[PDB]
């Protein structure tokens, strides 16, 4: 049970959602790469809580 | 005393009245937690209660 710093994590979950909408690649496949990643990570924080 | 402001005295009637009331408080609470989480996840983002991201 050594060390879990969710301050570093719940920021990192939130920035992945933050960088999901922010990204300006202008391509159509990263646009559903990140959307699938970020919708996991938001649901990952919810399902952990 | 139930949610309906009526009284119950016998053990065979209280435990059945309490079973209805606890069942009644959960489904009210789930309606609350839905609207809270709908209000939160519309702000921060993610899947809503309907399934809309």
């Amino acid at each position: 049970y050594p060390e879990i710093n969710i301050k570093a994590m719940n920021q990192a979950v939130n920035t992945i959602w933050l960088l999901a909408q922010r990204q300006t690649s202008g391509i159509e496949i990263i646009n559903d790469k990140v959307k699938r990643i970020s919708a996991y990570s938001r649901e990952f924080d919810e399902m952990m809580r | 005393t139930n949610d309906d402001k009526e009284i119950a005295v016998e053990l065979g009637n209280i435990l059945e009245s309490m079973k209805k009331d606890i069942k009644r408080q959960q489904e009210n609470t789930q309606k609350v937690k839905t609207a809270v989480s709908d209000f939160k996840l519309k702000l921060i983002g993610g899947e809503l209660s309907d399934g809309t991201i």
